[PDB]
């Protein structure tokens, strides 16, 4: 019997804010600040050198 | 009897099939050295183990070989100036990570600020007092 | 029976430091094809109390890797040699790792253990993932009070004589001369009596082992020598707050004075938080701190250990690229760029997966 | 589709490497992270929450993906007398009841056997 058993049709979508989005988000908060941070000042710059340049 | 038979075993001496495409250190570590860390002693005996497995711990062979430089150190002076260029603010920020942990009070980082921001000041007046004694 | 296996043998008295073979306890792992771990015991320390440990559900190591628990020379089952070179005694490991067809492990040990395990990552590094050191410190320990009990003792068990002795003039004997309860009982489950019950004796080398404490010099096992070098690998501490043998205050310096990759305190240096007093170098023993030994090793394991020194974790394998060093290749025509390392099967020397995964590759194409 | 072996693990928990001399000098601060995306990957905020409404929530949501599970559904929603959707059994009474009132029901059975098959003939 649970062979048998099928599934409904779900929703096709919910509500998406005409004002909202990931590179331009409508509130604020310091994890997108942190996120153009890191993106300014790069990523970590690894060495892969066995010394020091200076 | 072990101990010869494993050195004789193919096996157990073997690169890898990729090992001729990787990145390979043509260096002991003689080049370039760590003077002053107080594991100074145990890097060397490192580079003189190296040393002797390159040669079967017959160092003769050392001798009469030809010695090279590490050519991987070869135009680094020119590759971070680049970088600088690129980017200095990411260049000075991770070149001064681990210094900047330790911040130093309010009061220090304002004199700091202060006696370099009027040492300035003074530089710009005199270059100003030398165009007025060009006029 | 299956899970425990144990290899049986008699020990060798040896001239030479190179015909020597190591003894111990090996732990199938709950999956046909792990890495293996091969653990030292504290000097003159049986190995099964370990197994516990090892092989206990809560903690699950056995998931993770196979484990081997390994006697050093004159220590156990294993052969006898009166020199405790750390680099002979590194070289005895790989013979043994060649006998049993392992092409590189896991290390691990406790106290002195913790020493021997990290010399043969320092004098084979190639064929080392990583190291866990627990309650030990590559330092010279010749003045540390816990030190000089272990080499008080060592000395007052020579003055026994089995032959002449009954075995109730050993028992006076120990609780008179050994106070501590550990070691006592460590002592007297070392005691063995050979076949035909011609006479008892210690199964580890009481001469041997006294004359390298009581001279107390380099070669002293409490010393590390400078002649041991750096090891270039993964490694981990562990040890208890209030610790005998590894004072937070200073003796947390040698690790990153003798371990090139080791980050520092709360990345790979940590210490359990606990209550002064001489029986936690055990941790086995007791619960609260096995807890934090035991999930501290298995992140080891898990995500840290053989794991190349530029990548911060097992995760990063396959989606970080590692910049390359100009003119490190052979190949003329080659554009220098990032790359991926390379991370190798545990066995791949003594099986043919590689030969085998190569054609299954062709078939695809 | 392809499972593969239940007894092996993953290649990346059997893949490994080993180091050598020379090392790099670099110690690594952070993990990198240039794409921002953590998808497929569950809340760790999840971790030790006690039990509340959502857990009777949800168990209806998946309950009622199985045809057994309708039924629980209907009849515990409709035909039992609880204050509060967050069942926690603290005793066996209501279990007990249930079972002394069913393994009792089936007495007299042996009892009514006996009555036919001695009401059959009368030995005398
Ligand atoms: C027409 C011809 C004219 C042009 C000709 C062309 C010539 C152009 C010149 C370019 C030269 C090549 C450039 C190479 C890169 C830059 C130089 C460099 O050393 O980088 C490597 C150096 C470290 O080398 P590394 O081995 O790659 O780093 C490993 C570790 O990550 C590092 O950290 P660690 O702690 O883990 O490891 C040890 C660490 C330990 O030491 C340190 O980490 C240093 C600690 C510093 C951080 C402490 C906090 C202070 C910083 C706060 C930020 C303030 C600035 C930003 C705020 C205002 C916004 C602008 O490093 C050291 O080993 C010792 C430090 C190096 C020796 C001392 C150098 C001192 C001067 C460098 C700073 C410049 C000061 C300003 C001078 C300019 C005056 C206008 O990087 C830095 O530490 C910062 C670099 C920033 C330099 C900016 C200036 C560039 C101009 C360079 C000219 C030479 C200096 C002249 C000043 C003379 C005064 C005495
Ligand atoms: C019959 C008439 C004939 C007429 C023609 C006569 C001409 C005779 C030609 C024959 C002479 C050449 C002989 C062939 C050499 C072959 C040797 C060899 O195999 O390569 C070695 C050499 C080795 O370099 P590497 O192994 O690849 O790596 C270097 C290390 O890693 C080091 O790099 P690093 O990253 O570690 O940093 C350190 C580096 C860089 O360190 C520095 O910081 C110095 C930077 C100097 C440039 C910048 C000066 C500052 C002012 C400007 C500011 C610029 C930056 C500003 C940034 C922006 C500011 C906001 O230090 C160096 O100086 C490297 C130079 C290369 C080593 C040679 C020994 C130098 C010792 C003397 C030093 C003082 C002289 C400096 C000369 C400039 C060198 C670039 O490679 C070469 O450079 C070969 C050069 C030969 C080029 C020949 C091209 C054709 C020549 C003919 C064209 C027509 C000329 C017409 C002239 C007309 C009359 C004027
Ligand atoms: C030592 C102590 C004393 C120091 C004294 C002061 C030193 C000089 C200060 C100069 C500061 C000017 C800043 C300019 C704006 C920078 C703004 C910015 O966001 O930076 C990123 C910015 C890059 O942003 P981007 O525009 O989006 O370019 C990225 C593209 O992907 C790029 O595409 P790509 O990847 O395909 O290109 C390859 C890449 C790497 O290749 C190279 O750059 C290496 C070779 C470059 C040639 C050598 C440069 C010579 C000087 C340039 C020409 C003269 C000045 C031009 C005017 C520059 C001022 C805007 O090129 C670049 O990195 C960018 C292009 C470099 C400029 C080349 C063209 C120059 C002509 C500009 C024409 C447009 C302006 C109109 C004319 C303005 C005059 C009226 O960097 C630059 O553009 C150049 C910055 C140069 C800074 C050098 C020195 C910095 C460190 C000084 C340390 C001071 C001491 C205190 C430190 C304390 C530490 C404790
Ligand atoms: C193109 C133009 C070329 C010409 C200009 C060239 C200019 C080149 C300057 C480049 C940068 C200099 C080198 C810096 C290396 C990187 C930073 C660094 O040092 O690593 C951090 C490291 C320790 O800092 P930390 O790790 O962050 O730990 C601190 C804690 O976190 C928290 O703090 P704490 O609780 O542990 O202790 C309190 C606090 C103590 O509070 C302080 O930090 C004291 C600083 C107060 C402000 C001083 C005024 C600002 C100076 C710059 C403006 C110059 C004014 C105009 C000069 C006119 C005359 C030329 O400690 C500190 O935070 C650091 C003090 C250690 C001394 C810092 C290095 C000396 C000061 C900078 C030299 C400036 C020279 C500029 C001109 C040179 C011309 C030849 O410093 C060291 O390297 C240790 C070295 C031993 C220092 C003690 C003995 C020094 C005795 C010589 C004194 C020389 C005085 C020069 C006077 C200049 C003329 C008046
Ligand atoms: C209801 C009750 C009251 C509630 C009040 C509400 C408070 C709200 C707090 C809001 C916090 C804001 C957070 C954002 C700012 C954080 C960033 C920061 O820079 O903080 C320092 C921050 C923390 O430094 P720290 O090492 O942790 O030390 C913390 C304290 O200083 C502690 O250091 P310490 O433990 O060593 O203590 C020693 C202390 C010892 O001090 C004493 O024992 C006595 C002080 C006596 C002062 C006598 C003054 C005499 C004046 C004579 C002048 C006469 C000339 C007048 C001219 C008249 C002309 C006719 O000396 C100092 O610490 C010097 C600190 C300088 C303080 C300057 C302000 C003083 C008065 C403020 C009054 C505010 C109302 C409070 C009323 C409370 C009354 C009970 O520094 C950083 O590391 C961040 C980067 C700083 C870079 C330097 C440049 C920063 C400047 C820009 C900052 C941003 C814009 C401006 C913000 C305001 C800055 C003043």
């Amino acid at each position: 019997k649970e062979n048998t058993g099928s599934m409904k049709k779900p929703m096709a979508k919910a509500y998406e804010h005409p004002y909202n989005s990931e590179h331009h988000p409508l509130n604020f908060s310091a994890v997108k600040i942190a996120e153009t941070f890191h993106d300014f000042i790069g990523p970590e710059q690894v060495s892969p050198h066995y010394e020091s340049f200076a | 009897s072990l101990h010869e038979k494993m050195q004789t075993d193919y096996l157990w001496v073997k690169d890898h099939s990729q090992a001729d495409s990787w990145a390979k250190a043509r260096t002991h570590g003689y080049n370039y050295i760590a003077h002053t860390v107080p594991n100074k002693k145990e890097r060397y005996e490192m580079i003189w183990r190296s040393m002797g497995k390159s040669t079967d711990w017959e160092l003769e062979k050392f001798r009469l070989g030809k010695k090279f430089p590490d050519r991987g150190n070869k135009r680094r002076w020119f590759k971070n100036l680049f970088r600088l260029i690129k980017n200095p603010m990411g260049y000075i920020f991770w070149k001064t990570y681990k210094a900047r942990l330790a911040k130093p009070s309010l009061i220090v980082t304002s004199m700091f600020i202060g006696f370099t921001l009027g040492f300035i000041k003074l530089k710009a007046q005199s270059i100003a007092y030398s165009k007025k004694q060009y006029a | 029976s299956r899970i425990i296996n144990h290899l049986r043998g008699d020990p060798v008295y040896q001239d030479n430091t190179k015909d020597v073979s190591l003894r111990g306890t090996f732990l199938r792992g709950k999956y046909d094809d792990l890495p293996t771990m091969i653990f030292f015991t504290e000097a003159c320390d049986l190995t099964a109390n370990w197994i516990p440990f090892f092989t206990n559900p809560q903690y699950d190591i056995l998931a993770h890797r196979n484990v081997w628990l390994l006697n050093p020379r004159n220590f156990g089952n294993s052969d006898r040699h009166p020199s405790f070179d750390l680099q002979e005694m590194s070289d005895d490991v790989m013979r043994f790792m060649y006998s049993q067809k392992i092409s590189m492990a896991t290390l691990g040990g406790h106290g002195i253990g913790g020493k021997i395990a990290l010399a043969v990552g320092c004098y084979h590094a190639e064929r080392v993932t990583g190291v866990f050191s627990i309650d030990s410190s590559p330092m010279d320990q010749r003045y540390h009070e816990a030190f000089k009990e272990f080499k008080g003792y060592v000395n007052a068990l020579t003055e026994i004589n089995f032959k002449t002795w009954s075995d109730k003039d050993v028992k006076v004997f120990l609780k008179e001369n050994i106070k501590d309860p550990k070691w006592r009982s460590i002592f007297t489950n070392n005691i063995s009596k050979n076949a035909k019950t011609q006479s008892d004796s210690f199964n580890f080398e009481i001469n041997y082992l006294n004359h390298n404490l009581n001279f107390n010099k380099a070669d002293s096992l409490g010393n590390w020598a400078v002649k041991n070098g750096i090891y270039t690998g993964r490694a981990h501490f562990i040890f208890p707050e209030y610790s005998r043998w590894v004072h937070l205050a200073t003796n947390t310096l040698p690790m990153h004075k003798v371990c090139a990759r080791v980050k520092g305190f709360g990345h790979d240096i940590f210490y359990v938080q606990g209550d002064e007093n001489p029986l936690n170098h055990w941790v086995y023993d007791f619960e609260n701190y096995a807890n934090v030994v035991a999930s501290k090793l298995n992140k080891f394991l898990h995500s840290y250990d053989g794991v190349h020194a530029l990548l911060k974790d097992r995760t990063e394998i396959g989606n970080f690229m590692i910049p390359d060093r100009i003119k490190s290749r052979n190949d003329s025509k080659h554009i220098y760029g990032d790359y991926s390392p390379a991370h190798l099967h545990h066995n791949w020397r003594f099986n043919h997966i590689y030969e085998k995964h190569d054609e299954l590759d062709k078939k695809l194409n | 589709l392809q499972w593969g072996s239940l007894a092996e693990r993953p290649m990346v928990d059997r893949v490994m490497s080993t180091s050598t001399w020379p090392v790099p000098y670099y110690q690594r601060l952070f993990k990198a992270y240039p794409i921002r995306e953590k998808k497929d990957k569950m809340s760790l905020l999840l971790s030790d929450i006690d039990i509340d409404d959502t857990n009777w929530y949800q168990a209806k949501d998946f309950l009622r993906g199985s045809f057994r599970g309708r039924q629980i559904v209907d009849y515990v929603e409709n035909n039992i007398a609880s204050n509060t959707y967050i069942l926690i059994q603290q005793d066996v009474a209501n279990m007990a009841k249930a079972y002394v009132h069913d393994i009792c029901g089936y007495i007299d059975v042996a009892n009514k056997e006996n009555v036919r098959i001695l009401s059959k003939g009368d030995l005398i």
